[PDB]
């Protein structure tokens, strides 16, 4: 502490206009606000918050899970598992992404290709790989929630053309995140400074179109069926009442989530806020299960 | 309205 | 771009040694280098982390013990449901303490506190006050967790001692806290530059010596209770051997999680581990209601 | 081993 300066005494003065000065690529001033850093750091630590909430609510549900599934073995409860295990595990991998030198603002201010360890390369094409496996997950759980809800309905026309375009979309939006997994790979090996996002614009629209194509399906088909019992019985409190409650959730909550992520401020860190979308669409089952069995049960 | 970035090396959402 | 510096061909600059050059309170210079910068940042980051992990956590732990907890109106249920709301809520300010102007760069690298607004100031003491909430609310589920344990004991004489020690250490702890509240609000309010953590490690610690005494008693009884069992009868399986492994989980997991926060190294953002050590021995209650209750049911 | 510091305005952990 040699001597404040006089700008401690002056109320006026505001840190967010000052620049600081440092070494990059381009040049050898290249002045930056503490106002763009701080937006930086502040989207980095918003997508931590983010996957901080999808770690701790996936690790917690999956746990519960186990705790309470009295019914083991059935095919949406390991798929369940699946989902839940990789959420974990794509976080995780994101946390190490966070705190790694490719979200270091000492990259994204100065361009230095050398900072980059190869071992970053092979963790973010780790949780790409591990990203196509949880949509695959999320799409066998979907195609395996309609085909089951599908049988036993006596129009089996109408459940097995259903089962077919959720299947496409399935198939649709898997192979689009692997074709945008593959063509970054080969871009952020060859370069690590460059980037492909134009096919993952088109793989999150798609599984957000199925996410939507499913809450549709069951919202509906819950609805002709407590009109069915409304006109002959009465569907105000039943167990009846939790499915169409989670599935009313799933309908309303992810679609608003999605356009609110496409909708904000872009560079503020928000954008991952498509992920939370995808988490209350994974955590309406296990939720819905849970309620259901808690309700079965008295 | 705006598409998603990614940042130069940001893996998958 | 105007043209790229010879250093970005070369393969052995490395940019955590390069400095930073900006203006602060103390001098004109001020040279920092990258690595302090991003060891503040990641300091941030990891509090963020770990506190999205509580509210997410929290939040799905508040809906399911909802959704499956009968046993409404008793006053366990009650407090672990102000325990999880203040928890959330206290995740929520510290949310947006991290995204405020307190924890910036701005303020960690250039002591100016003409940035600092008041509301961030009003918002610290919000944090304050519903932390002294939360311990409050924790100390009175474990006194009336040790309260009602020890209802029809026969040897009651140790009991009420056991009870008595407990609430003790609850009103010390909560009183600790909040002595620790005003010290620090003093300070803030009168000047934003100063801090008053004296009693901050106190008040910890007295929290984590009250969880563990309750881990030894519940842990003690419950081993003597399964001994009993044992010379006469059997104890392998049972809902016992639900909340016994719940309580051998909250013996051993918090203190771990408390010696490895005052442990590692610091100034890297892992001292809010403590905040997961509570957090996991708010969780044990909650989760062993519900282990309790899908082990009895059947 | 060391104490938990808070920095100049941290709210308690
Ligand atoms: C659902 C919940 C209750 C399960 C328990 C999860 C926690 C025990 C996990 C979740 C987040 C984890 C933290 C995420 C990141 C870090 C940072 C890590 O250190 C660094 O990354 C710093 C590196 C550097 O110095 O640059 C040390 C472990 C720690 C605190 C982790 C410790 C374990 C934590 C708290
Ligand atoms: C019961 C389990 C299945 C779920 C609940 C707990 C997990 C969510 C925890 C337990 C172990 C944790 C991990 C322990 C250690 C690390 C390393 C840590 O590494 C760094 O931060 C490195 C940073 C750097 O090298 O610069 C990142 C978080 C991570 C993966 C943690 C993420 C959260 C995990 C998986
Ligand atoms: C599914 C849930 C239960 C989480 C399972 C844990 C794994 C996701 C974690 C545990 C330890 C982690 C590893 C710990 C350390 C490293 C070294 C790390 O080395 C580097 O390239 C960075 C070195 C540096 O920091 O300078 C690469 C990631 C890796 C393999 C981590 C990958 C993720 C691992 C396997
Ligand atoms: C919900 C059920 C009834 C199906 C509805 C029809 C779907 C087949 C449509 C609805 C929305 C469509 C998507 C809307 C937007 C896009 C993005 C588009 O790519 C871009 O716009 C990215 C590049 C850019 O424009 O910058 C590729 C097609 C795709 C995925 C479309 C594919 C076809 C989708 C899924
Ligand atoms: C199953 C249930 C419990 C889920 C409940 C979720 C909602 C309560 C969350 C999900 C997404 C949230 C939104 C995500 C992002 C924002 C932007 C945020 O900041 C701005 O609007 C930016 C303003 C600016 O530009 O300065 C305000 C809150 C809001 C609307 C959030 C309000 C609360 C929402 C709707
Ligand atoms: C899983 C259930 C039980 C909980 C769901 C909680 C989420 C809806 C919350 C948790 C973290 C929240 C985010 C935390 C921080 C921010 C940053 C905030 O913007 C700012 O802080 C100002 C702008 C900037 O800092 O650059 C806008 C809302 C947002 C995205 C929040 C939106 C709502 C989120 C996603
Ligand atoms: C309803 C559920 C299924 C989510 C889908 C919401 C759509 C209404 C969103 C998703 C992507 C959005 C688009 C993403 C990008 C842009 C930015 C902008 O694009 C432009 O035409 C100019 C900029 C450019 O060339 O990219 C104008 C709005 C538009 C087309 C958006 C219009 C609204 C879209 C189609
Ligand atoms: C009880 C359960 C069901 C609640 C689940 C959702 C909440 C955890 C969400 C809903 C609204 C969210 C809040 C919405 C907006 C903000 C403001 C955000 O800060 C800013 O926007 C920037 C402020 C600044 O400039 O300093 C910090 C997170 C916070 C408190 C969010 C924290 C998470 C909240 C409380
Ligand atoms: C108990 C669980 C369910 C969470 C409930 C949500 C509240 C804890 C959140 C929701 C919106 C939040 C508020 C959103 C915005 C502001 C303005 C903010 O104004 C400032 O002083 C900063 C302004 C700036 O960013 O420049 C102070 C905090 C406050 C009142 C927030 C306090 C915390 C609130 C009430
Ligand atoms: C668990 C049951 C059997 C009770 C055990 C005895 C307690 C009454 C002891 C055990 C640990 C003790 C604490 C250990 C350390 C401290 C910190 C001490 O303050 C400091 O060291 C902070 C200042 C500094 O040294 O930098 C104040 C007393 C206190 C809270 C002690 C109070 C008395 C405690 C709770
Ligand atoms: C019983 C169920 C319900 C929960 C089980 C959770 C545990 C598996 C968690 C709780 C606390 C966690 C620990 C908290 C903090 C850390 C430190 C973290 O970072 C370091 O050790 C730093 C290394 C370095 O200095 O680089 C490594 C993982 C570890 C041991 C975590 C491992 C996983 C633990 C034991
Ligand atoms: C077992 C459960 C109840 C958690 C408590 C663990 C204790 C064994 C820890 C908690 C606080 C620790 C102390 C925190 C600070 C320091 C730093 C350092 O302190 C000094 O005596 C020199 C520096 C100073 O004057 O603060 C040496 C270890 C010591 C005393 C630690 C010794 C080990 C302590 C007492
Ligand atoms: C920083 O860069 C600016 C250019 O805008 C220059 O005027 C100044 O001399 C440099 N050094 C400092 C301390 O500002
Ligand atoms: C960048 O600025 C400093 C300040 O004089 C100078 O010493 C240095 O030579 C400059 N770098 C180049 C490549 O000119
Ligand atoms: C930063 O400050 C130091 C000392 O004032 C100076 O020697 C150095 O040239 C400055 N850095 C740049 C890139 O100009
Ligand atoms: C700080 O350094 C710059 C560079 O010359 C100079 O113009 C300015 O006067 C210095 N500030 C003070 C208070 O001397």
């Amino acid at each position: 502490a040699p001597s404040l300066s006089n700008l401690f005494y002056d109320p006026t003065y505001n840190p967010g206009q000052s620049t600081i000065n440092y070494t990059s690529i381009y040049g050898n001033g290249s002045t930056i606000t503490f106002d763009e850093l701080q937006g930086l750091v502040n989207s980095t630590v918003t997508q931590a918050i983010m996957f901080g909430v999808r770690c701790g609510a996936a690790a917690l549900t999956l746990i519960v899970m186990w705790m309470t599934s009295r019914s083991r073995k059935t095919p949406i409860f390991i798929i369940n598992q699946v989902s839940l295990f990789l959420i974990i595990l794509h976080s995780a991998l994101y946390f190490k992404y966070l705190l790694s030198n490719y979200s270091s603002v000492t990259y994204a201010l100065t361009g230095f290709p050398q900072f980059i360890s190869r071992g970053d390369v092979h963790v973010y094409g780790a949780t790409n790989i591990i990203q196509v496996l949880l949509v695959a997950s999320i799409e066998t759980s979907l195609v395996f929630q309609i085909k089951v809800i599908f049988t036993g309905d006596n129009f089996k026309r109408i459940g097995l053309m259903l089962t077919s375009i959720s299947f496409t979309l399935g198939i649709a939006t898997v192979t689009m995140y692997f074709v945008s997994a593959v063509k970054g790979m080969i871009v952020t090996y060859n370069d690590v400074s460059a980037t492909q996002d134009k096919y993952f614009n088109a793989s999150t629209i798609l599984l957000a179109s199925s996410i939507n194509f499913m809450s549709f399906v069951l919202v509906v088909k819950l609805i002709l069926a407590i009109r069915s019992r409304r006109f002959l019985g009465l569907k105000q409190f039943d167990s009846f009442h939790i499915l169409l409650i989670m599935s009313c959730q799933s309908l309303l909550v992810p679609s608003i989530i999605f356009i609110l992520a496409y909708s904000l401020k872009p560079n503020q860190g928000t954008d991952v806020l498509t992920t939370v979308a995808t988490l209350l669409a994974v955590l309406s089952l296990p939720l819905s299960s849970m309620w259901a069995t808690a309700a079965n049960n008295a | 309205w705006h598409w998603l970035q990614l940042k130069p090396g940001q893996p998958m959402y």
